[PDB]
């Protein structure tokens, strides 16, 4: 169930059609602002309009954010269930070490990290102590703990 | 612009011929003649026994459903709601459509009555309209109201203009 769940989140993070409404979004965002600063009921409607814009790039953000901490939650959930799906800890370890600023994604993975048994990440350590640095960040508190 | 993408569809549609599946249904689409004269004027084909899909329907709606909202309450109020949050958008949609029924499948009962003519023209409506769907997603196609498709109602099949 928990394999499941992280894949299909997964997959919709990595969706070209998702990816392609955020960018298109973006540029939206960042076309009307742009605007904005040109001329400083004008001025009214293009910022009400921009305003319009926020809204939506806030709605589009929230979602793929709620994406990413099940994504993360159910890949550590799945390799600390069974050992049919073992290969979900390379998988998890890109997408932890893709969002190592996302504080969101520390904080499902501060929570739910150490009921993994260590036996899942111990062939993975060419890329876990190549990331290692003294910064005193959350990310770096949780590498350092588990490479431990 | 209209003219080279008309020429392109006809030549795409002209592809369609060449495989037996699309063949054997003569999944196509229908043409017409765009003629520019000038960099601001031209001449149209104006094609001959047809009726814009919305000339048909904003009639129809109130001819079979005297309860329901008129078209134009129904543009009005989804013209207001159009600065504000998906949320409140998607409710009005409901809430608009939830008052205005379909009225299409009377177009073929009111002008096909022969149960055989009347099978065979609603066929053609469906071919017709599945075959410029899926050519006009491959092409992305848009512009796609009711003012740009005409109804046949000698064939029964359906007619793209204005495909800019
Ligand atoms: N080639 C055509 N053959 C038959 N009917 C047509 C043709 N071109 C347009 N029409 C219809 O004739 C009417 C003339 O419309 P037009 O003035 O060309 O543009 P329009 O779509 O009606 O108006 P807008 O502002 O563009 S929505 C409309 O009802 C069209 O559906
Ligand atoms: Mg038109």
């Amino acid at each position: 169930v928990f394999h499941q769940f992280a894949v299909f989140c997964d997959e919709q993070l990595q969706n070209p059609d998702s990816l392609e409404d955020l960018a298109r979004l973006q540029n939206l965002k960042k076309g009307k602002d742009e605007e904005v600063a040109q001329l400083k009921s004008h001025l009214a409607k293009a910022k009400q309009w921009q305003e319009l814009d926020q809204q939506e790039l806030r709605r589009v953000e929230q979602t793929r954010s709620e994406f990413l901490k099940l994504c993360i939650e159910n890949y550590l959930l799945s390799l600390a269930a069974s050992d049919e799906h073992d290969n979900d800890a390379l998988r998890f370890m890109a997408l932890w070490l893709e969002k190592s600023e996302e504080e969101v994604a520390n904080e499902v993975v501060k929570k739910w990290i150490n009921k993994v048994p260590t036996r899942k990440f111990a062939l993975l350590m060419n890329q876990l102590s190549s990331r290692l640095q003294d910064h005193n960040t959350l990310f770096q508190k949780l590498l350092i703990d588990l490479v431990y | 612009q209209d003219a080279i993408m008309e020429q392109v569809f006809a030549a795409v549609s002209e592809l369609l011929k060449l495989h037996r599946e699309t063949r054997q249904r003569n999944l196509g689409i229908r043409t017409y003649k765009v003629l520019p004269l000038t960099s601001s004027s031209g001449l149209i084909e104006f094609v001959s026994n047809t009726i814009p899909l919305h000339e048909y329907l904003m009639p129809a709606h109130e001819r079979y459903y005297p309860k329901d909202l008129k078209g134009s309450q129904c543009r009005k109020e989804i013209a207001n709601a159009q600065t504000k949050n998906t949320e409140t958008r998607i409710a009005v949609y409901r809430r608009v459509t939830e008052r205005f029924h379909p009225v299409m499948r009377y177009f073929f009962m009111e002008y096909f009555p022969d149960p055989d003519e009347w099978f065979q023209k609603r066929t053609n409506y469906t071919r017709t309209t599945a075959a410029i769907s899926m050519l006009g997603h491959v092409l992305g196609l848009g512009d796609r109201h009711g003012h740009n498709i005409l109804l046949d109602h000698k064939t029964g099949e359906v007619v793209h203009i204005d495909l800019g």
